[PDB]
């Protein structure tokens, strides 16, 4: 199976 | 013998402050990964791969001006908790963190979020990765 790993970067 | 069935999971860091990011790797997080193994006799062996890497961590695309540079996710194995040994991708490891007396398991890890290149060519915005994982006992 897979693990994602997201977020959002922030200036 | 019979490789476990993995669920997909999702490890979210939420919102991330460039400026507060280790080039070696800080933001540590930690994750679980569920998985069905109906053998489960003996050890179990996980192995991560991916295919987008840098010096065995997971190169996340488009986060860079530069396209071969940007965030990186490293990967470490848990013991009782506590952050283990890193991960070396594409070999097998066997999880510090185990939990489940039945087929059901529950394995524990760590990831920390570091970048390749210069923290200015870093690109804000939402970004996403994925890598394959795979276990079996033996």
């Amino acid at each position: 199976s897979d693990v994602a790993f997201r977020g959002n970067l922030l200036d | 013998v019979p490789a476990c069935t993995v669920s997909n999971t999702t490890v979210d860091w939420q919102d991330v402050e460039i400026q507060t990011l280790s080039q070696n790797g800080n933001h540590e997080k930690e994750f679980t990964v569920n998985m069905r193994c109906p053998y489960n006799l003996g050890t179990m062996k996980v192995t991560i791969t991916a295919t987008n890497t840098y010096n065995n961590a997971i190169l996340v695309q488009n986060t860079s001006n530069t396209s071969s540079d940007g965030l990186l996710v490293y990967l470490y194995n848990s013991n009782a908790g506590n952050i283990g040994t890193a991960i070396t991708l594409g070999t097998p490891f066997t999880p510090g963190k185990i939990t489940g007396n039945n087929a059901d398991k529950t394995i524990s890890l760590h990831a920390k979020l570091g970048y390749k290149g210069n923290m200015q060519n870093l690109i804000a915005g939402p970004f996403s990765a994925t890598a394959t994982l795979v276990a079996s006992y033996s």
